[PDB]
């Protein structure tokens, strides 16, 4: 019913035990469908069969697995998951994916039935700020900042000091710019610098962090007279 | 000091704790010292100096977790057909001694599991015969009456056990030369599923056929031995084969033995009570008895005897032969078999291949409802002067129920089933498919239980010894299991009655633990005759810790167990006490929410609630 | 950062792992442990777990005032304002060095065992049995850390209580300045000061504190090892300023062990007698080179009739001597070296007494380990305590002593500190004494064939057996020899046997002599020796590593000078090394930093000179130059230096290690101490024997720079897996016996012989 | 039962270490570009030593199998048909058995079983 559908992320296990496509059938109105809380970067259903009035029918995909090879299918199906048996529209029992009454008891679990299959859904889930962004700062904020860029799929680009050169935020960003010095005044507080940075890398945007030139004026206006977008608030407001 | 004929290998670890590294050295030297080599016990062809058992020794002491050898300075025999790099290797051939620099893996095996070679044992020449007479060293005698044979081709390895020299010897079987000798010393005769054992560093006698094979007074220390030398060795013996996962422990209780159809006897009266008493024994143990026309494993048979697998035998000893060494080195009767070879060209070695492949074809038909063969292990008991008087007729006889049986890919163990009116013993070989050999091991427990109850059982020489707790066995090391880890809480629990259905798909239990805190047991409302549980993970935090069992089911089989679980239930995973998750029966919702469930926890299991 | 954990169930942000250095520049944060709960007092013991699982060590941090913070009944209540962390009570469970002393040290015992066949030195205190005394006088676990005084203490400013014990030397000792027992258990209140002086009699005093020192474990031991920046507080000897953790159970999370006793005052039949008079009888065990195939016979009688004086050049690398100078049985020791005293590198023995030349020194627990002199006698175990009360200026006598007595003392030392009863302690006593040296040859086995060499078995300290094969020679065979010696007891899986050490054409074997005794350990190994079976055809699997090097950069030389103007000024290697190889080999000095370009050298031992510092020799047969060890040895050499010993090549993997060989150049280390470089091995010692080390050239800044980028992880070694093939090696031989053979024979002379003579002065 | 029908995208195809063309130019190129098709089907490529399987080929040829055909065409070549009626490279291709011992059979059965335990393991 779930990631094991043609197209879907966890199909390939199903090629891997020698499975082979039988038909689509739906369950009876029977069953209802719930999103598990998202954990992985696998999104996963779990059926829930009912005593009524209150089941719909979701649609399901039934596959032969070898007898021989049903133990390696079963050892990668984790809880709160399981195999046992589901009915179908036209009245046979079936193996199928079942889910621990846990399982769809979490915090975060939505309600599915509704779209009648698990396939719909993922479909009524499916916007890039920028290309490449700048980060004028260094140490922890220059990490955090990258890994929501890097989950975002923007370019990061780092820049440092001397002493810095070898720091996280070198290692983590897509490209990096030495500034050449050692101290605050030096690297990190110059304008020109900083400017000349995101301009030689065509970043578009510079997000500051805090401390630096974060609540620096004159810094965010020359962001905005060199037509690079400071992320933070204008001049003025600061 | 003190007396060692017929200690079994525990008897000798058992010294071997409570006593000194030296005066445990004494007892080997010893032993050692009350054997005899040459014509003078026509056992042994050749025993280890005294110097040698020091520097087998020292090797030994030099080992730091003695007392995980199972087999720790344990004496042991091997047939001069098999090297060791202590003594010359020989063949029972004085002009063909050579002396290897290096030992049999097979040996090499036995000594790293503590074990210490004290002689390379006498046997027909060039491992030719079920006889035993065939060796210029001496004819070896029965280990109860020295006017019968002792059994070949593995004639010494079978006297010095039978007499409890050493309770574990080597040979070798390509037509019997591990099991007639069982059977006429009251031994057990261990031959294992082809390319088990390793034969690098024996003399090839028909490589592709051949076995190393052992002999041991008691179930006990064959399976200790089996489970040291069975090992894969794939780039060293072209006939090496790895043993499966998951390797069978034990046939049903029901299982289907074959019986042959007709049993010939040629004159013998004694040996035929035995084997009916036997059979009667088996269906006593509650396997299912068949009798079966095993006219395909005859021809097969004839298809060694016509065939040109003698050229096998002829390959390896040809180069040696044209050298023309000194005729009183030779047996003649080995020798004119070994050149019959000569008339058979490539062509004729192809033709009888072919009629073989044929042969098995009508073979694997006939065992693919049948789980074992049980067959007598020889027909006669031969006396020294009656191979004398038919030196080939007694041989070709003596091979009647033995020579199907590695052509065939077959294991096989040799028993013993008990005494003639005179006195001699014989017994039965019990016949499995690829693998089998744990089983077997397990069906000979069973079958001794009742064959030779209140622990009545003899062995070797021993007519007045009984086995108290050696024929027991451990079954095959976890080691060998590749399986789900699995979990029941139901009716599959031991006792309970889907248990069996654990057994169908060759599970092995492996623990008894509990869930964690977190779980509820209920009973489901009974529709069948069976009563059944559902698990239900909560978290609430009202849960308690259920009562679980714990099983390794082989991955090839899961598919089969699972098969057999009907809606509610299912296949999940559980979380132990421990906090290891593990594959687990669970219950879908609507199962333990019906009228008729009952909240089961209080008991902490399902036992105590039914 | 030398260490960093965090839990990873909470969400940390930082910018720092093991390796990072922290700058004082920016702003001081190392990161943010954040924390989620189902409500307040869900968050705030998570906080305190993740605290707690927060583990980052190299730096001072400000975790354990979080700690406090965290936990304070204060912060529960929520009675929090902008004012309370000003007015807040930090109490530390922990000490402060108000002055630091000479030389103090965490150290623990046995100390960092396990690894000498790499050349990491166990460490720990140089005088064990004072600090085990001191230990157990507090009712400590014998795996508490402890502090080693050395000359003179530090004074303490104690911020909680607990109970103290002084040990070792005689040294005035204050707590807020009323004099103190040694050897009593003094309880210490907070507040207190106390304060340790100079050291009157002996060298070293033990300062033992309940529950043991806070500091983070490497490589299986607390101990420093300070050479290597290893251990201890933070790999170094104390300062003003430090602050050290300790272990009390109500306010610990600690993975200490808690103390087995209730404190008390050792009995006194039970304390070390020291020297009362700068003046000592030390018991040794003769061997391995005590014998006339070395030394001459009178020299050896000299040896242990003469006093020795202690020489100003001593610490824990090992101590020095001044006395008789040495006879030798050869001209020269060939290959390995001209000067005599030159030996195919092989591994000391703790408590050796060295040969550097014409000059000994005694091997103690900071001490080298693979090394290239040959050694006299080794101090019995139980006896290098005494080493440990040297001060420059004693004179001591070597005292011939018999394996089964040097056991008597040992075991006597083991059951006064298990027991600490009245009378149990045995010491040095003329019936305990050897009438004259013994030798130290225990067997021979004679040569048999061209792969199974003749065996020479040499008692090596009470705790070893030195094996060595063939004559006195290099033969690569050999190496897979011990290669397989060392697997026939593995095989063989020996009781008793503790560590097999491979040096060139020997193995050290070091045994627990209650598992197994001298006599027996000989018979198993001469009996093994048999078992050995290999064809000149084998093969090793063989990493090969090509490192930069600049030649003859200013350090590499200034190393020299440094050893010109402090301890020989002119001698026939002077003023330069190189010089000297190419003057007594006959070629310019370019071919020789031609050879270090072209040559392939094969790693034979680690630990030439500390850890995982390798003995190499070049593949190639022209490639060996003649040359010789310095007599005697620098006491100190620059990290990286590559060096020449005989035909010998190694890297000093640590800064400021004596050394011996001819300086050449310099490289990196290969000595990867918080194992962060770029390369794929996964324990600091880079290098394994068999492996190839190839040199490229590069300039002097080149080299800073790769140095620099290499501590940070930022330089990639090139390293690849392959395997070294004898039989294709052996091929190789003879696609040029020709030449090999026409440079052997035209490699010594006249000349060769005059340096010979001129290097023994 | 449960044949597998499709490899996966991801497939080990092997190609030999050395292939020997004995001076052939053309056919090389069309080797090349199928191999770099395989590649492009997702396939991963891994050269491999196939000196045990050439070692496997030649026993074919210098072995004993020969003698099979001999088996297999003996009782009516020593009816001697028309020489016009046998081709005579064949003929004696096949007479060539004659030169094999049923002992000289089993020693190439035994060579190849050596073989196999490699092949099987590569």
């Amino acid at each position: 019913v779930g990631a094991h559908l043609k197209g879907l992320p966890l199909h390939w296990q199903l090629q891997k035990c020698n499975a082979t496509y039988l038909s689509s059938p739906k369950t009876s109105n029977n069953y209802k469908l719930y999103a598990l809380p998202k954990v992985g970067p696998v999104l996963k259903p779990g059926l829930r069969r009912v005593n009524d009035g209150t089941g719909s029918q979701i649609q399901l995909e039934v596959y032969s697995v070898p007898y021989d090879r049903f133990g390696d299918f079963i050892a990668m199906v984790p809880e709160p998951l399981g195999i046992g048996s589901v009915e179908l529209e036209s009245g046979e029992w079936v193996k199928s994916f079942i889910c621990e009454e846990f399982g769809y008891t979490q915090q975060g679990t939505v309600d599915i039935t509704k779209f009648g299959g698990f396939k719909p859904y993922i479909e009524h889930i499916q916007k890039k700020p920028f290309e490449t962004v700048l980060i004028a700062n260094r140490g922890e904020i220059a990490v955090r900042i990258m890994k929501t860029l890097k989950r975002m799929g923007i370019k990061s680009v780092a820049v440092y000091s001397d002493p810095d050169k070898y720091s996280q935020h070198v290692t983590d960003a897509d490209f990096s710019v030495a500034l050449h010095g050692r101290t605050a005044a030096e690297t990190y507080l110059d304008i020109d610098k900083i400017i000349n940075a995101a301009k030689k890398t065509g970043a578009q945007a510079i997000i500051p962090g805090y401390g630096f030139l974060s609540e620096n004026a004159d810094f965010s206006d020359r962001c905005s007279q060199e037509n690079i977008v400071f992320v933070g608030p204008s001049g003025d407001a600061i | 000091m003190e007396s060692t004929l017929g200690w079994s290998v525990q008897d000798w670890l058992s010294f071997h704790s409570k006593s000194t590294p030296t005066k445990s050295l004494e007892l080997l030297e010893n032993l050692l010292k009350s054997q005899k080599p040459a014509p003078e016990d026509p056992a042994w062809i050749s025993l280890i100096p005294v110097e040698d058992l020091h520097h087998q020794w020292n090797i030994l002491q030099s080992k730091s977790n003695k007392e995980e050898l199972p087999l720790y300075g344990v004496p042991i025999a091997v047939k001069d057909n098999i090297d060791y790099k202590g003594l010359p290797t020989t063949a029972a051939c004085p002009s063909y001694l050579y002396q290897p620099t290096r030992d049999s893996y097979v040996v090499e095996l036995l000594r790293d599991a503590g074990a210490v070679v004290i002689g390379k044992t006498n046997l027909d020449q060039f491992a030719t015969g079920l006889v035993g007479t065939r060796s210029p060293y001496g004819k070896t005698p029965c280990v109860f009456n020295d006017k019968y044979v002792s059994g070949g081709s593995s004639a010494g390895s079978a006297s010095v056990v039978g007499r409890g020299i050493v309770p574990l010897s080597l040979g070798t079987d390509t037509a019997g030369s591990g099991r007639v000798p069982a059977a006429l010393n009251n031994l057990i005769g261990l031959k294992p599923t082809k390319g088990a054992f390793s034969c690098r560093g024996v003399v090839p006698a028909c490589k592709s056929l051949d076995c190393v094979s052992v002999f041991a007074l008691n179930l006990s220390d064959a399976e200790i031995a089996f489970k040291v030398m069975n090992k894969p060795d794939l780039l060293e013996d072209e006939y090496s084969r790895e043993f499966p996962k998951n390797p069978i422990s034990q046939y049903p209780k029901d299982l289907t033995i074959a019986i042959p159809k007709e049993v010939p006897w040629f004159g013998e009266t004694e040996n035929p009570k035995l084997y009916t008493k036997a059979v009667a024994s088996l269906k006593n143990t509650g396997a299912k008895i068949v009798v079966v026309d095993f006219e395909p494993l005859l021809e097969l048979a004839r298809c060694l005897y016509e065939g040109a697998w003698v050229a096998e035998r002829y390959c390896a000893t040809r180069d040696f032969l044209a050298t023309n060494p000194p005729e009183s080195s030779l047996d003649e009767t080995v020798v004119n078999i070994i050149k019959g070879a000569v008339k058979f060209d490539a062509a004729d070695a192809f033709k009888f291949e072919y009629k073989r492949q044929g042969i098995l074809q009508k073979v694997n038909l006939l065992l693919k409802d049948i789980d074992v063969l049980c067959v007598p292990t020889c027909p006669l008991n031969p006396k020294l002067e009656e191979v004398a008087q038919e030196p080939v007729l007694v041989n070709s006889r003596q091979g009647t129920w033995t020579n199907f049986v590695n052509l065939a890919d077959l294991a096989a163990l040799a028993v013993p089933s008990g005494f003639r009116s005179d006195g001699l013993p014989n017994g039965i070989t019990l016949i499995g498919k690829k693998f089998s050999d744990y089983a077997l091991l397990d069906l000979a427990k069973r079958f001794f239980s009742v064959a030779f109850p209140n622990n009545s059982r003899t062995y070797g020489k021993f007519v007045d010894r009984r086995i108290t707790v050696e024929d027991e066995l451990d079954g095959p090391s976890k080691d060998t299991l590749n399986g789900v880890k699995l979990a029941v809480v139901g009716a599959h629990l031991k006792g309970l009655p889907l248990h069996w259905q654990l057994q169908k798909c060759n599970a092995t239990y492996l623990s008894s633990p509990k869930t964690s805190n977190n779980y509820k047991l209920y009973a489901l409302p009974k529709v069948g005759p069976v009563l059944k549980p559902g698990l239900r993970r909560v978290n609430d935090g009202t849960g308690s810790q259920i009562q679980l069992e714990v099983y390794s089911v082989p991955y090839d089989r899961f598919g089969d167990f699972i098969a057999m679980v009907p809606e509610p239930l299912g296949i999940g995973s559980v979380e132990l006490e421990s906090g290891e998750w593990v594959k687990s029966f669970i219950c879908e919702e609507f199962g333990y929410t019906q009228q008729g469930t009952v909240d089961i926890t209080k008991f902490g299991g399902f036992k105590p609630y039914i | 950062l030398t260490s960093v954990s965090f839990p990873s169930w909470a969400r940390v942000d930082t910018w720092v792992k093991k390796g990072t250095n922290v700058s004082a520049e920016y702003d001081p944060t190392l990161a943010k442990i954040i924390v989620h709960g189902k409500d307040r007092n869900d968050a705030i013991m998570k906080l305190n777990q993740a605290l707690n699982e927060t583990a980052v060590y190299g730096c001072i941090t400000n975790i354990d005032y979080l700690r406090s913070i965290a936990s304070s009944k204060m912060f529960k209540e929520a009675k929090v304002a902008t004012k309370v962390l000003d007015s807040f009570d930090y109490k530390p469970c922990a000490f402060e060095v108000l002055a630091p002393g000479a030389n103090t040290s965490v150290q623990d015992y046995p100390g960092r065992t396990g690894y000498w066949r790499i050349g990491v030195p166990p460490s720990g205190p140089m005088d064990s049995y004072s600090f085990r005394l001191a230990n157990r006088v507090v009712g400590n676990n014998s795996k508490s850390p402890a502090l080693e005084i050395t000359l003179n203490g530090p004074k303490l400013l104690f911020h909680t209580e607990t109970v103290i014990a002084v040990s070792g030397g005689t040294v005035s000792c204050t707590l807020n300045d009323a004099q103190i027992a040694q050897n009593e258990p003094i309880e210490v209140k907070r507040g207190d000061i106390l304060s340790v002086g100079k050291v009157t009699v002996g060298c070293r005093a033990y300062l033992s504190i309940r529950g043991g020192i806070d500091v983070p474990e490497y490589l299986g031991s607390r101990s420093t090892f300070a050479m290597g920046n290893m251990g201890g507080y933070n790999g170094r000897i104390l300062k003003l300023g430090d602050v050290l953790f300790l272990n009390q159970p109500e306010l610990s999370v600690s993975s200490l062990p808690a103390p087995d006793f209730e404190p008390q005052a050792a009995p006194k039949s039970l304390l070390p007698t020291l020297s009362t008079n700068k003046d000592w009888k030390i018991g040794v065990t003769c061997g391995p080179h005590g014998s006339i195939d070395l030394f001459k016979e009178e020299y050896i009688e000299q040896f242990f009739n003469d006093k020795w004086k202690v020489h100003y050049n001593s610490n824990r690398f090992g101590v020095r001597l001044i006395g008789p100078k040495p006879k030798w049985a050869r001209s020269d020791g060939g290959e390995a070296g001209l000067h005599p005293s030159n030996a195919h590198d092989y591994v000391y023995s703790l408590g050796a007494i060295n040969f550097t030349g014409d000059e000994p020194v005694i091997i103690t627990c900071d001490g080298p380990s693979l090394g290239g002199f040959v050694c006299q006698a080794v101090v019995a175990e139980a006896e290098l305590w005494k080493v440990g009360q040297l001060t420059p200026g004693d004179t001591i006598q070597f005292v011939p002593l018999s394996y089964g007595v040097a056991r008597q003392l040992k075991e006597s030392q083991d059951k006064s500190i298990d027991n600490f009863e009245e009378g149990s302690l045995l010491e040095l006593s003329d019936d305990k004494i050897l009438p004259k040296y013994e030798n130290p040859i225990l067997a021979v086995l004679p040569k048999k064939s061209d792969l199974s060499p003749k065996v020479t078995y040499r008692q090596a300290g009470d705790r070893y057996i030195l094996v060595e094969y063939g004559e006195l020679e290099f033969d690569l065979n050999i190496c897979y020899r011990i290669n397989r010696l060392i697997h026939q007891v593995e095989r063989h899986q020996t009781v008793g046997i503790v560590e097999m050490s491979q040096g060139v054409r020997s193995v050290l074997i070091e045994f627990d002599g209650s598992k197994i005794n001298q006599k027996a350990l000989l018979k198993c190994l001469i009996a093994y020796e048999s078992e050995i079976q290999f064809d000149k055809n084998w093969n090793v699997k063989s990493k090969i590593f090509k490192l930069p090097m600049a030649f003859e950069d200013s350090k590499t030389l200034d190393c020299v000078t440094r050893y010109r103007e402090t301890i020989r000024s002119e001698a026939p290697w002077l003023p330069n090394n190189v010089d000297f190889i190419a003057d007594v080999n006959d070629i310019d000095r370019n071919d020789v930093k031609n050879m270090l370009y072209s040559a392939k050298f094969m790693v034979l031992g680690l630990g030439d000179v500390f850890l995982g510092s390798p003995c190499a020799v070049p593949l190639d047969p022209r490639h060996r130059y003649l040359g010789t060890k310095y007599n005697p040895s620098r006491t100190y050499t620059a990290r990286g230096v590559v060096g020449i010993g005989g035909m010998y090549m190694c890297i000093y993997n640590a800064e400021g290690s004596p050394g011996g060989y001819q300086l050449v150049g310099r490289t990196i280390t290969a000595w990867d101490k918080l194992v962060i470089g770029d390369h794929p091995i996964d324990h600091p010692w880079l290098l394994t024997p068999f492996d190839q080390v190839e040199f490229y050239p590069v300039t002097e800044e080149e080299l800073e720079v790769i140095i620099e980028d290499n501590d940070n992880g930022k330089f990639k070694i090139d390293v690849e897996e392959s395997i070294f093939d004898h039989k294709e090696y052996l091929a190789w031989i003879n696609e040029n016996i020709d030449s090999i053979v026409a440079f052997q024979e035209a490699q010594g002379g006249e000349k060769a012989d005059e340096f010979a003579r001129l290097i023994q002065v």
